[PDB]
């Protein structure tokens, strides 16, 4: 019997940092979701994300969600440094009713919503550069109002446009407006999207209205850092193999248990 | 078109207790501030709270706190300022202003993280409360005798002053108004006490001091008391 | 915690006036939320320039707005006869402060100084233990005038009771004052003086217990 048929129904938490998410996503954590600000700043090789997971924030969507999640869970940290973007002539710190924090409104603590000012809104042009030695991401959003009312009462313009632009790349979105399901009683949404920006490179953001502002960067890192999908409780223990259904041992070459594996592994095989 | 209706005026007395509404339209009753500030006769402006419309949160003035209480009704978009134990000094016109920061956008949920003041913008016509404990007071009349020393050719201003009565008006002749030319009755002046006083002066030639007779009548209607004084140059 | 402005201000029809409004720090001098409101005798006031220098829609560009350090100031070109108001000055300085208010005129006639009558308190009121002295202000343009009273040479505070100014047949100003004291103040004292200040200069009168 050379074929690992069985586990031990937990996850070690050694060697391996391991980063339980409880009621989190690694997405909602990146926001800033206030359920999840226990997470903020921190580091993981493998980051457990539960079926339990909700959002109670602003109803939202990510367009390519995957590569996001895949990107953030690859770097192994969520440390945050705020910049000292200069929004002159608009209003900040926008909250919201579905975003409660401390029994109080509030918003994404990594995102700055931005409406005019005495119904104003200025064509925001602003120029942040990168001269670090690391990469730099940006989480910033586009805001869907439901109707023509609420677009003009946020951002006093028939319709925004959001263009997010380095020396290499361009990102340039048109808010949609319309009624959507009720999420947290909110018929609007916001979309988020993200960009890299590498040493000796500026990011750059020009927007008329509906900019879901950041409030700073992420640090990018590089190493075997990732998530995994699992339910399994994480217990003191120390095992170099981890699985959805909990640690494995490595002595046998090849194993059953699931193929989805962190770590130095064995082989998987199909079976039962 | 946005319009701030107020209530009628009122005339209270001392010590009760003035409330005073306001009904906004033309916008969302609860997505702005409502402001209540006061305007004392010949004063300028000062600022008494705020409300939100929307939760109900107020904010009262260190001086005006624990005698003010704001409220409002959502259903007929209409605030209210009650004012207590009324003092004289309490005789103002009252108006509510809508404020200039829209804190609220309901439908897509998004509330304003904090209040700025940039200004009120809209304003009602005003509410005048006049505070006044007194009652029907005829007046007295006292004389304001010429001064003694004369110059050869000039003039010499002589009245008589009319002491606490209530209400307006009262009306001053001289010589029962055969004197016009010269006569210069000032607009009186309104007391803490509640009552009025005022003065008429009339400047004749020094050389008819010492023969020609100035005598001042007094009228008032509303107590219908009648007064004449003379008014002659002084003992020494 | 409040603003100061220039009591009264003054020119010509085609000119140009300033109205200031000073504060202290963390107001005028560090937030711009300041407002401007233009009143008429009467009616309720109208916001005319708000964040410092942004006029409302309908307001005439002959009005504009500027800060220096701790000062905040309103200009009024091309002067016209229906710009005759009160305007307030308002901002946040721990609260919603009002500045004291400038009445401004519109020359429409030549500046004359006003006659001042003091009267001593009669004979007949102080047998009546009251004592009033009468302080009669007249013929004076533009109608602001500043009424202060005097103790021999110390300043009277109370029992002071001045009107607004009103406008006499001429198309001048009249205004009058009271300051009531005890028999025993009257005669305790040397004499009184009643100070009338208008466009910077001082008229003055004095009475005294003993003159007749
Ligand atoms: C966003 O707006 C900024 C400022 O208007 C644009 O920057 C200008 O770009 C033009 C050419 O597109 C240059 O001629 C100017 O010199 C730039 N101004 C400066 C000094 O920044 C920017 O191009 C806009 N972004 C996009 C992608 O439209
Ligand atoms: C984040 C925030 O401003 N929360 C406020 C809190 O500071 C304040 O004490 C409370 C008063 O009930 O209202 C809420
Ligand atoms: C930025 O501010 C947030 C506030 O929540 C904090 O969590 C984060 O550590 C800050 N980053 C830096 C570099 O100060
Ligand atoms: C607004 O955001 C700034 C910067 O993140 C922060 O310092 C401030 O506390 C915020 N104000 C509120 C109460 O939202």
């Amino acid at each position: 019997e050379l074929v690992q048929n069985s586990s031990i129904g937990e996850i070690c938490d050694s060697p391996h940092q391991i980063l339980d998410g409880e009621n989190c996503t690694l997405i909602d954590a990146l926001l800033g979701d206030p359920q999840c600000d226990g997470f903020q700043n921190k580091k993981w090789d493998l980051f457990v994300e539960r079926s339990k997971a909700y959002s109670n924030c602003y109803p939202y969507d990510v367009p390519d969600y995957a590569s996001l999640r895949s990107l953030v869970a690859s770097s192994g940290t969520l440390e945050f440094n705020n910049e000292s973007f200069n929004w002159n002539g608009v209003t900040q710190n926008g909250t919201s009713s579905a975003c409660i924090r401390r029994s109080n409104n509030s918003f994404f603590s990594r995102l700055n919503w931005l409406t005019h000012l005495n119904f104003k809104y200025p064509a925001l042009n602003v120029t942040m550069p990168n001269n670090e030695q690391f990469d730099k991401l940006y989480i910033w959003g586009v805001h869907h109002p439901v109707t023509d009312k609420d677009q003009i009462f946020l951002y006093a313009q028939p319709s925004g446009r959001i263009t997010v632009s380095t020396k290499r790349s361009q990102q340039a979105v048109i808010p949609n407006i319309g009624f959507r399901p009720r999420i947290r009683n909110i018929p609007s949404r916001i979309s988020i999207y993200w960009t890299i920006v590498k040493p000796g490179d500026i990011l750059l953001i020009n927007s008329t209205g509906n900019l879901i502002a950041p409030r700073g960067y992420f640090k990018i890192r590089s190493g075997k850092s990732s998530i995994m999908r699992s339910d399994a409780p994480i217990g003191k223990c120390k095992s170099e193999c981890i699985t959805p259904n909990g640690s494995i041992p490595n002595d046998k070459p090849f194993q059953n248990v699931n193929r989805i594996t962190y770590g130095a592994c064995p082989r998987y095989v199909k079976q039962s | 078109e946005v319009q701030l209706v107020q209530s009628g005026a009122e005339v209270k007395k001392p010590g009760a207790s003035v409330k005073v509404s306001c009904k906004t339209s033309g916008y969302t009753f609860t997505a702005y501030y409502l402001h209540w500030v006061r305007q004392a006769p010949g004063q300028g402006f000062e600022w008494m709270a705020w409300i939100n419309p929307n939760t109900g949160d107020t904010n009262y003035a260190q001086k005006f706190q624990g005698r003010v209480t704001l409220s409002r009704d959502t259903s007929i978009t209409t605030a209210y300022m009650e004012l207590t134990r009324l003092r004289s000094d309490d005789t103002a016109v009252y108006y509510c202003a809508k404020d200039l920061t829209l804190m609220y956008v309901f439908d897509s949920g998004w509330a304003r993280g904090a209040h700025d003041y940039y200004g009120m913008d809209v304003w009602g016509q005003g509410t005048t409360v006049a505070v006044s404990g007194a009652s029907t007071k005829g007046p007295s009349v006292f004389p304001l005798a010429p001064s003694s020393k004369s110059t050869s050719g000039g003039t010499a201003a002589l009245g008589c002053l009319v002491k606490d009565y209530f209400p307006e008006p009262v009306t001053v002749s001289w010589n029962s108004g055969a004197l016009t030319s010269g006569v210069h009755t000032f607009p009186a002046v309104l007391q803490s006490s509640g009552l009025y006083s005022l003065s008429s002066v009339v400047t004749v030639p020094s050389s008819s001091l010492g023969t020609q007779t100035y005598i001042c009548n007094v009228n008032h209607k509303p107590s219908n008391t009648k007064v004449d004084k003379r008014v002659e140059p002084k003992s020494c | 915690s409040a603003l100061t402005q220039p009591a009264s201000v003054s020119g010509s029809p085609g000119q140009s006036v300033t109205i200031s409004c000073t504060g202290t720090n963390s107001d005028v001098g560090t937030f711009d939320l300041v407002s401007w409101y233009q009143q008429y005798p009467g009616k309720a006031p109208k916001l005319i320039i708000y964040e410092g220098s942004r006029r409302p829609s309908g307001v005439s560009d002959r009005f504009s707005g500027s800060k220096s350090g701790n000062t905040a100031s309103l200009t009024i070109s091309g002067l016209q006869a229906e710009d005759e108001a009160d305007y307030y000055c308002s901002s946040y300085a721990g609260s919603v402060v009002f500045g004291g208010g400038t009445k401004l005129t519109v020359l429409g006639q030549p500046k004359g100084a006003p006659s001042v009558t003091l009267f001593p308190p009669s004979s007949e009121e102080l047998q009546a233990n009251k004592a009033t002295l009468v302080c009669l202000i007249s013929d004076f343009y533009p109608g602001a005038v500043t009424v202060a009273w005097k103790a021999d040479s110390s300043p009277v505070k109370a029992g002071v009771e001045t009107t607004t100014p009103s406008k006499q047949s001429n198309n001048k100003y009249a205004a009058s004052s009271y300051l009531s004291l005890t028999p025993e103040q009257w005669k305790s004292h040397r004499s009184y003086s009643c100070q009338v200040t208008h466009e910077g200069s001082t008229v003055e009168k004095t009475v005294a217990p003993t003159e007749c």
